[PDB]
This record gives structure tokens, C-alpha cells and sequence, in this order.
């Protein structure tokens, strides 16, 4: 189908993931069955013998491509055909080949990446392996962009005994190996004199589009090979067909029947209901620094800001935050009052413990309060380590949506691994909008498969890893099932403060099975099933109730005077009212208090001038 | 034989984090050697999918 | 130069205006020394013996072309390359060559359009005219669209076949008449199917750009002969470059560094100054309901309304109104309480007298005050009747701004001629953002060319047109000059109610002589000379002033009780404070208010407690 | 016999508002004749261009 299997990548650089055939698994897990790597291309410490099949399918590369300290003969990436260089190595690279022999000169003789015909962004280098060969003619400047050629760093020192030669059946002995189809194929530096761009023959009848990335195999805009910059359905467009035109004819605008959305780099119908939508059409992750979101008729919008412009707070990993890990004791004060992550939470060891490396001094676990203000998270959740003088996770009672924007790995929105907290505590949770959910290794941590989560999420195709915690039959052992009130739909602790939905009544927040109807201080009613207390001055009757209502008048009588349907402590004696009056209300028998008589404005205990002393 | 590795030296000690650094000589740049169950640059995250 | 000199174009199809020579003397006026008509082409009535060789020039019609009931030779119209077809002809065509015979074949003969290759829009009809030779082989899918070749009628059926059959050196025996050149030279039936738009020969290495509408000289889009859509500087785009971009990266939005404003068919980098600036920068006219206009910083927009928003009114010519020439008595309940009119406003003679033809009534002269609460008016204002017995423009009496988007005959914004009135009577009007005012016609009209207009305009470029209303003497005898009070600058009226300026001290909207300082009935102050009422707490000082300014601040002495700084009716009595404490205040001696004792919660007739009643 | 011109049927008087009418035969569409000083497909609106 017309969805090429896509991968992550790996972004490892030069780290070894174990030993030398556990790394090769890592490897093979993340990059077998691909397409088009999203990310970066890592070849690492593949050492002899190893059948590196697997990469005979992969055909793009949003990233760089690193091959690092191989052993093995031939890498079989002879399917490449762009690297889109999104980001650099070295800050400057968008392809490294270093250093691809053990300790004693042998390994990595060939490399037959035939078909790499473009490299979007970024210089290449090569250097220090002395036994890749045949690739020591390869013209380079038909392949990189024409900008970097001044940042390209090569080195060519092949003394390891010699290798076989590439017929001259290729333009001047420019070979990728060694053989007939392993020879370039140059598209940008042999074309015709009338095309900026790419071409497929040394005449003017063939140049290919403008668009077109690494090659057409036809004069069109729906005959590239590789996109360059969007991709309207099988169509290399430069931007997405916008939603209103101009009209030149009577300066004004229109709606477009064929206007779709920026979603990234590919032009869709609807932007994914978690992203916010501008008024152009564009699926923006957060938008502009005046703009606010604000939920519209069942998406999201973001419109402009009047009088007090709020401050936003940027996540780690992003603006000001770009290269820092977790939220380190350097960098906690930004977040002082912040109401909505405009980013993701990192939480890492390294917060607490304190790095050395890059001059951070520890945190104080006190600090870690500071986040009980964080009412949403645009992008995802990843906890790796808590203070363990702490139970549960204090410092997000108040986390009411994940987004689901940004993910870890591409997969998961909300991660905690590896605590020591004994029940999860987010009793204040609504939605995970979009990503999965991994709850595992938390050495005693009851509550996590209680809940019902399949009602926090919003997205089809969301699932759950909650395994390695504390056995569930050790937590009914030591008596710690949650509280008899909570319905049986989930339970974020121990305390009836902590359910998911009182079964009864709820005082406040937290859960009761029955509201004081008869005795008791607190005579509320079970309006909305909440136990709402009224005006502490009404009657309390032992018989029937007290009141049906906040306000002074449903009681059925007063412990005080009574003015009409609505009774207080004492009647006017010196109140405001209409016209610029001060309105006084003498009492009867009854405690049925009536107006005084317009003439005195001291005291009133007698009907009219019966209270008006001198 | 030439060595491609050699103990890290004393000024990315305790850069690496769940892994022991190492300095491959060759490219004048350090690696860590995660554990079983971590990725990562400098061994910061956990594999979650594992 | 960098930009070609316009013309304007007739709209009358089949009038002729005048006798043959006024009628070819009115068209020379128009069509002569110019290479581009914005409007429309007619040649109607041009009888033998008068020379058009004026018409070599033109270069494109943005309109459609009519040539009908000629009878000259020959309409060199050589230099003719593209007929946009925005209007059409009868509905259907753009370009129509109907009845060129005057009643004894002497018709039109030779119609050398040699350099006519594309019509953008609309069909072709020639009928009946007979002595047009050789125009009847010309192949017409290579120049017609390939979607309006179902709607071509065209007959030739020239009995006097005298006239020269055309070389063989040019295709398939389609040729315009005679010589070498009148050849159609093909530019879209003989392009290789590798090409998308139009040729310039036959080998796929001469395809033409997207954009280039009639042929290109090169292969880019910098080449085309003239633009299809849209025009960058010299660069036939599809599209102005939008101001944002989209980052396909970050998912964000970056601006533009060549972003432009589309004005109408021209990328421009800025709108003119009484256009409203979209969001997505391009010049509009008037924006959506949903919509309304607003202005900051000088420029104009026009943003969301807060709910349902207010009426706009559509003026006559645009949208619904495409039947109607005038403010007809149909039409009139339309404007009820249009305080805007986003078009235009056409008062015809026929609208008092009584359209017989399209079935509507004489309006009422007393209905025209609905147009009362009119106060601006985006188009432009053509006003040719009244009921004349009103010797002033009773009705556009508030009537503030007139933008001028829309001209009259593309030159003209404010136009009152063939009127029987008086005085003008627009005594409100405070700018005309745009275009040229006319006031010719009026027989008995003099307080008009008292009006200093370069202060109304306010942008450059603008030229005034008030000829033939009045001697000077003819009503300076009568004393028919304005009053002795309008200060040096101008005058609308004969009355003070009508000055546009205003000297020594102005009553709102209306000149006085002098200020009531020192008497008077109402006491009043000068600044800018204008004068405000004092504050009605200020004393009437008999003597010298009264007060310096609006507030009870600048009394000189206040009328009753002075409360600090302010000047009171009555010492406040019930006036909220700090603390939810209220406010009770006493007149002392002086008659100053000074605050009650904590505890007078009644007031206080006197100071502390030996004050209020106890 | 000189015949492209007639007189305007008694569907389209008062059609022309500063002009006569003339309904031309061959197309079947009338056709004001403008006064001297006066525009339009209609007579209707005056020319302010000279």
C-alpha cells in the first residue's frame, strides 16, 4: 500500500548497548522491516560474521546516517536514496564513515551505497578506515547540495593489500564498488543548461521537475522519486494547496475545493484532533507566544490575547531547555507558576543525585512542589526517579490532561519506571489524549491496573504495559485493596480521598456513603449527589430536616428572626436600601420582624415609635 | 596491537550514567557501554520498550 | 517603463454615442497612447475613411472584445496578444466579430490579430460580415481553452471573394489575410505530450512554464510573455509568496523573507493605504460577515465579532445588486440602519422619475432620509438627482468618510452633476480617502468652491473638478457668501451650523463669536478653541472666569459643599470604601466634607459621636 | 433594401433614459443613440471624463 513501514532510529552516537552480538539485537529490533527511518541511521560496532540482510529496505533517511566502528565486510545499504539531513552529527555532518576497522587493520572493505543520490542538508565525511575501498572516485559534488562543499572533510588511505577495479563502462572510474551496476549514476552535473534541478540524460528533452529530490523517472510533479519538501497525495508539491484563494478579478477571497492541511510534511485532509489548528490550515504543536488555546465545537483553535498576554512555559528538550536532560536544579526556578507545559517533562536521576559533568548542583526534593500548579502537558510524561521518603506522586495531584504531542521513543506518553512509591496518586487524571501508557519495574506499587484506563485515552490504537510491579496477590496479603466507598470502577490509593467516582456521596473530595440527612453539625442535601451544607443560622430540627438548599429560605424555620420568605441573624437596623434610605425593621412575637416607621433611625423594638428612645 | 580504547579520562568521569565510559582514541571522542536496558547518548533513558 | 501605460475600457455594447464623428472622436480619446485595457474593448461605428492606428499598442484586454457594425478597411490590431475573458459578451463569449457590413458590402475587410494566441476564458463568435477574408481558416482549439470549444458559433460566408489567398509557408493553410507574417503561428496543438503548458516548437526541449500564457522566448518562468495568474516583479508566479511559511520540521510557522501582499493581480510589499490588510496578507476590499473592519497604527483590518455582528450593506453593482443602475424605489428598504455601505451609491434620474422598463415604481422623495444613518461609504458616490425642491443634500447630512475603493470610470470617487440645489450641504464630510471629486452642472450652486479639498484627501495624487456651477458675481451680488463666523479655510453652507472650520470658540458643531466666560448662562472655558460646559458645581463668577477646565477640579469656587479636591453636590453618604467599610461624610464651616466617626453608621450630622443622634 | 435599423418595438420605450432608442435587426437587440454628453450601455450615467 502507499505507506512505506516506517521506523524511530536511534539516536545513540557512540554508546554500546552491552555486548557485541546484545548491540546487534538492539539494532536488528529498531531497523528490521523498515522504509523510511524517521530519525537517524546508526550502524555501530557490527563485528564480523554478522548478516546485516535487514537493510536491503531501507529507502530514506530523515536524519544523518553514522557508521561507526564496524568490523563487517559489506553493508547491504544499497537502497538508500536520500538523506534528508534534519539533523547533523558533529554539527556539520549529515553522513559520517569513521574509523571502520577493529585494531589490526581488517573489516570494513565494501560499502555499496549505489543508489545515495542526494543529501538535502549537510557536509560528508570519511576518515580513518583503512580498508573501505572503490569508494576513492565517487564525484561528490553530484550528490551533496552545491551549498556545503566547503564543510566536506575526506581522507582515502586504503593501504590494506588492494582490491578489485570497476569497468570503464561508468562515467571516468566513478564507482560505489566494484561491478557493473555498482557505479554512479550522476543527475545534477552532467543535466542540460535550462534545468535547476535534477534531470535523467545529457539533453534538455529529460530534466525533471523542480521538485523532484533525488531523480524523476518522468517530466512531472507526480513522477519524482523522492519528495523534496511536501507530498500532497503522491504529488511532490512545494506547499500544501491553501484553504481560500485570492480572486484577482474582484479582490477577494474563495474556498478552495482542493485545500488540505500542513500536517508535518504531508498535506491531510483534517489535522489530528490533539493539534492545534490555525486559521491558514497547519497542524501546530503549540502556537504563537500572543495566542492562547481554547476549545472549539470538537477541535482545537487558538485566538489572540487581551490585556494580561500569559507566560507559556517551554518543556525540556525545546527553546531555552534545548540540550538540558531533566529538570536539574538549575533550571526549576523557570517553571515557578506554570499552568500548562508547553513541552514534556522530563524527571531523570540525575535531578536528584546531581550531575558532576555539566556543572549542576543537586536538588532538593522540597523544590519538586513547585509542579503542583501544572494543570496539562502538551507533550508526555516521563518519570524515571522520585524522592523515596515519598508514597505517591504529590507534586501532580493537579495533572488533569497529557496531550500526547512529543512522545518518548515515538511510542509512549506517560512513563514511570523503576520507582519506589507504593500507589500511583494522580487522583486528579481525566485524559491521556493520545500515546500509550507503560507502568513497570515499581518494586511495590499497587494501583496501576485498577483503573479502567481505557477511558482515559481518546484515540483509537492506545495500549497499556503495566507488568513487574508489585504482585497483585501480595498487595491483598498485607491488606491494601482500596477503601470500601469507591465504586468498582478504579482506585488511585488507599484513601477514600482518592477514588475515581464516590459511590454515595462525595463531601467535598472526598468519598462518603451518606450525607448527614438527620443528625450531625453539617444538615446538607444530596443535590447532584454532593453533600452541600446550608446557612449554619437556620433550625435545627432532630425530626425533619434542616434545609433543601444554600440559601437562608428553603429551611422550614429559623434560629433568629425571620423577614418574609428569607430569614438572617437579626433583621435591618440600619441597612441600606432604595431612594437613600437607611431601612430599619422593628421584631414581632414570631421573631416576624416589620419595617419601622419612616421617622427614627435609632433602635426599633416596639411597632413603629414604640422603640425610639432619647 | 593498537588499543581503539583507553580508560576515560579524568574530565568526562561520571558522564556517563547508567554505563562506564570509555575513550575510543581514534576520533578524540568518549562512549559510554550502557547496561542491559538502557539507551540513550550518554545512558540517560530506559528502554521502554523492553 | 518597469510598468505599461492603461487604458480604462467602454462598457456600453451597442450605444453610439453621438453622431460617427463624436462617436470616433470619443473612442480616439480613450484607446490612444496606451498598451493594456483593464476594462473593455469596443469598436463600434467606425465608419470608411477614419484611421485607427491607434490601436497598434494595445497588448492585452482584461475583458472580452466586441467589433461590430464597422466598416472600415482595416482594424490593425497586430500587437494584440491575450483577451483575459473575465466579462463576457451575451454571456458567453469573450471575443465577438458580429455584423461588420454597413448595407452594401463594403464591410470589414482584413482583421490582422496575427499576435492573438490565447484567450484565457470564454468562446469566440463571428457572424455576419461578409468582406472579412482569410480569417475563416485560422484554427481556433489552439487558441480557445479546450473546455469552451462547445460553445464557438462562427459562420463565414464572404460572397466577394476578391482577395489574395494566403502563402504556402505558413500551417495547414491557416493564415490572417496577407504578407509573410499574417501566419498563426501555433503554440499549443503542436507541443510534444511531454509538455504541460504551451511550446514554442515542436521537440520536447521547448515546453513553456505553468504560468506563461501566450508562449515564453525561454524555457523558465522569468520568460513568459505575459502572466497567466499572478505577477512578482517580473516573475509570472500562481501564487504571491505567503507571508508564513510552514516549518515541516518543527511544525511550526516562520516568516517569509520575500513574503508579498497580493494586491489584485501584483505581489506587492505593502497594501495601499485605504486597503484592509487581511490576516494572510492580501489586499481586500471588504472581508466576510464574520468579519468587521477596525484601524490601528494607520493601516485597517478587520478581526472576529464578539457573537452575531452588525449589518453591512451591500452598495448598488455589487453582489446581489448586478440588475440594478440605482437606488430604486425596490431596493431602498434594504438600507434600513446602514451605518456603513460597503459599495457604492448610484442616484439616478430614473430613480424619482419611474422605470417603466424593469417593472418598479417612483420612489417618494421623502423616502430618501432613510440614508440618514449612512456614514461612510467604502466605493464611491455618484449622485445625478433630487427632489428638487430641497435646495441642499438633505439626506448624506452625517455622512463622515468615503474610502473610494471602487471609482467611477476609474478616476473619479465624489461626483454631483446635473443637480438643482443650492448649497451642498455635506457638512460632516472629513476625508475622502481616495480618488477625484467632480461638481459640475449645478446652475445656482456657490458655497462650493470655498472648500480648501487638498485637506480632505490625504493622499497624494488627487485633483479636484468644480467647473460651471456659479459666477462668483452671479450670487456675491445677492450676498450670497457665506457667513462672516466661518473662519478662513472653508464653507458648506450659509448658515454657522455649516463651517468646516471654526474661530475664537465653537459649540460642538457649530462657530460662535466669543465664549460664555464671565456670563452667559452656562459657564464654559477655551481650549483649542472650543468651549466646555464647567462643571455644574463651579460658582458663576460675575467677576473674572469661572473654571479652567471640564472636572469640579478647576472650580474657582465650588456652588455648594467641596469635598477635597472636587467640588460636591452632597458630602457623600453611602459611598463604598476600603474593607467593605462605608463611607459618611459632614459640611463643617467652610462647607468642607470631612469623614464621619467609625462608629456613626447611620451618618453623622457633626463630628464624632457628639455629632450623630446617641 | 438599407435595412439594419428600424424602429424600437413598444416593449422598449422609456428603455433609453438620455437617448432615443433604435432596435438594429440583424441580432434582434436594441441600441440606445446617446445625447451628446452622456455614457453608458443604457444612456444611463454621464461622462465625467470630458
Amino acid at each position: 500500500l502507499e505507506e512505506k513501514k516506517v521506523c524511530q532510529g536511534t539516536s545513540n552516537k557512540l554508546t554500546q548497548l552491552g555486548t557485541f552480538e546484545d548491540h546487534f539485537l538492539s539494532l536488528q529490533r529498531m531497523f528490521n522491516n523498515c522504509e523510511v527511518v524517521l530519525g537517524n541511521l546508526e550502524i555501530t560496532y557490527v563485528q564480523r560474521n554478522y548478516d546485516l540482510s535487514f537493510l536491503k529496505t531501507i529507502q530514506e533517511v530523515a536524519g544523518y546516517v553514522l557508521i561507526a566502528l564496524n568490523t563487517v565486510e559489506r553493508i547491504p545499504l544499497e537502497n538508500l536514496q536520500i538523506i534528508r539531513g534534519n539533523m547533523y552529527y558533529e554539527n556539520s555532518y549529515a553522513l559520517a564513515v569513521l574509523s571502520n576497522y577493529d585494531a589490526n587493520k581488517t573489516g570494513l572493505k565494501e560499502l555499496p551505497m549505489r543508489n545515495l543520490q542526494e543529501i538535502l542538508h549537510g557536509a560528508v565525511r570519511f576518515s580513518n578506515n583503512p580498508a573501505l575501498c572503490n569508494v576513492e572516485s565517487i564525484q561528490w559534488r553530484d550528490i551533496v547540495s552545491s551549498d556545503f562543499l566547503s564543510n566536506m572533510s575526506m581522507d582515502f588511505q586504503n593501504h590494506l593489500g588492494s582490491c578489485q577495479k570497476c569497468d570503464p563502462s561508468c562515467p571516468n572510474g566513478s564507482c560505489w564498488g566494484a561491478g557493473e551496476e555498482n557505479c554512479q549514476k550522476l543527475t545534477k552535473i552532467i543535466c542540460a543548461q535550462q534545468c535547476s534541478g535534477r534531470c535523467r540524460g545529457k539533453s534538455p528533452s529529460d530534466c525533471c521537475h523542480n521538485q523532484c529530490a533525488a531523480g524523476c523517472t518522468g517530466p512531472r510533479e507526480s513522477d519524482c522519486l523522492v519528495c523534496r519538501k511536501f507530498r500532497n497525495e503522491a504529488t511532490c508539491k512545494d506547499t500544501c494547496p491553501p484553504l481560500m484563494l485570492y480572486n484577482p478579478t474582484t479582490y477577494q477571497m474563495d474556498v478552495n475545493p482542493e485545500g488540505k492541511y500542513s500536517f508535518g510534511a504531508t498535506c491531510v485532509k483534517k489535522c489530528p484532533r490533539n493539534y492545534v489548528v490555525t486559521d491558514h490550515g497547519s497542524c501546530v504543536r503549540a502556537c504563537g507566544a500572543d495566542s492562547y488555546e481554547m476549545e472549539e465545537d470538537g477541535v482545537r483553535k487558538c485566538k489572540k490575547c487581551e490585556g494580561p498576554c500569559r507566560k507559556v512555559c517551554n518543556g525540556i528538550g525545546i527553546g531555552e531547555f534545548k540540550d538540558s536532560l531533566s529538570i536539574n536544579a538549575t533550571n526549576i526556578k523557570h517553571f515557578k507558576n506554570c499552568t500548562s507545559i508547553s513541552g514534556d517533562l522530563h524527571i531523570l536521576p540525575v535531578a536528584f543525585r546531581g550531575d558532576s559533568f555539566t556543572h549542576t548542583p543537586p536538588l532538593d526534593p522540597q523544590e519538586l512542589d513547585i509542579l503542583k500548579t501544572v494543570k496539562e502537558i502538551t507533550g508526555f510524561l516521563l518519570i524515571q526517579a522520585w524522592p523515596e521518603n515519598r508514597t505517591d506522586l504529590h507534586a501532580f495531584e493537579n495533572l488533569e490532561i497529557i496531550r500526547g504531542r512529543t512522545k518518548q521513543h515515538g511510542q509512549f506518553s506517560l512513563a514511570v519506571v523503576s520507582l519506589n512509591i507504593t500507589s500511583l496518586g494522580l487522583r486528579s487524571l481525566k485524559e491521556i489524549s493520545d500515546g500509550d501508557v507503560i507502568i513497570s519495574g515499581n518494586k511495590n506499587l499497587c494501583y496501576a491496573n485498577t483503573i479502567n484506563w481505557k477511558k482515559l485515552f481518546g484515540t483509537s490504537g492506545q495500549k497499556t504495559k503495566i507488568i513487574s510491579n508489585r504482585g497483585e496477590n501480595s498487595c491483598k496479603a498485607t491488606g491494601q485493596v482500596c477503601h470500601a466507598l469507591c465504586s468498582p470502577e478504579g482506585c488511585w490509593g488507599p484513601e477514600p480521598r482518592d477514588c475515581v467516582s464516590c459511590r454515595n456521596v462525595s463531601r467535598g473530595r472526598e468519598c462518603v456513603d451518606k450525607c448527614n440527612l438527620l443528625e450531625g453539625e453539617p444538615r446538607e442535601f444530596v443535590e447532584n449527589s454532593e453533600c452541600i451544607q446550608c446557612h449554619p443560622e437556620c433550625l435545627p430540627q432532630a425530626m425533619n430536616i434542616t434545609c433543601t438548599g444554600r440559601g437562608p429560605d428553603n429551611c422550614i424555620q429559623c434560629a433568629h428572626y425571620i423577614d418574609g420568605p428569607h430569614c438572617v441573624k437579626t433583621c435591618p437596623a440600619g441597612v441600606m436600601g432604595e431612594n437613600n434610605t437607611l431601612v430599619w425593621k422593628y421584631a414581632d412575637a414570631g421573631h416576624v420582624c416589620h419595617l419601622c416607621h419612616p421617622n427614627c433611625t435609632y433602635g426599633c423594638t416596639g411597632p413603629g415609635l414604640e422603640g425610639c428612645p432619647t | 596491537v593498537v588499543s581503539h580504547f583507553n580508560d576515560c579520562p579524568d574530565s568526562h568521569t561520571q558522564f556517563c550514567f547508567h554505563g562506564t565510559c570509555r575513550f575510543l582514541v581514534q576520533e578524540d571522542k568518549p562512549a559510554c557501554v550502557c547496561h542491559s536496558g538502557y539507551v540513550g547518548a550518554r545512558c540517560e533513558h530506559a528502554d521502554l520498550l523492553a
